[PDB]
């Protein structure tokens, strides 16, 4: 369940406290047992 | 189930194909075979006195 919008928030550490729905966007039907998550994060070259 | 379908202005997201009303009775339907939103109403009754 996703949802994307702009924010103008001053702190970043502060989530918006604005009431918000996330719409369902994708289900998948595969049914493997996930325990750990890892956040995937793009990071190319020295510049 | 039975009753008349129209056209119906209410604006269903894009997952959504069934909608109900209070009496938590299916109101609204999105057409299976072209993804179009219709209301159902039952059809026309009343009471009868003599
Ligand atoms: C078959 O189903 C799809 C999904 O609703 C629809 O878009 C398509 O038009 C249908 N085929 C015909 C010939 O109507």
């Amino acid at each position: 369940y996703s949802k994307h919008t702009p924010i103008i928030v001053r702190e970043p550490e502060d989530l918006p406290q604005g009431f918000s729905a996330l719409e369902p966007l994708v289900d998948l039907p595969i049914g493997i047992n996930i325990t750990r998550f890892q956040t995937l994060l793009a990071l190319h070259r020295s510049y | 189930g039975t009753g008349v379908l129209t056209e119906s202005n209410k604006k269903f997201l894009p997952f959504q194909q069934f909608g109900r009303d209070i009496a938590d009775t299916t109101d609204a339907v999105r057409d299976p075979q072209t993804l179009e939103i219709l209301d159902i109403t039952p059809c026309s009754f009343g009471g009868v006195s003599v």
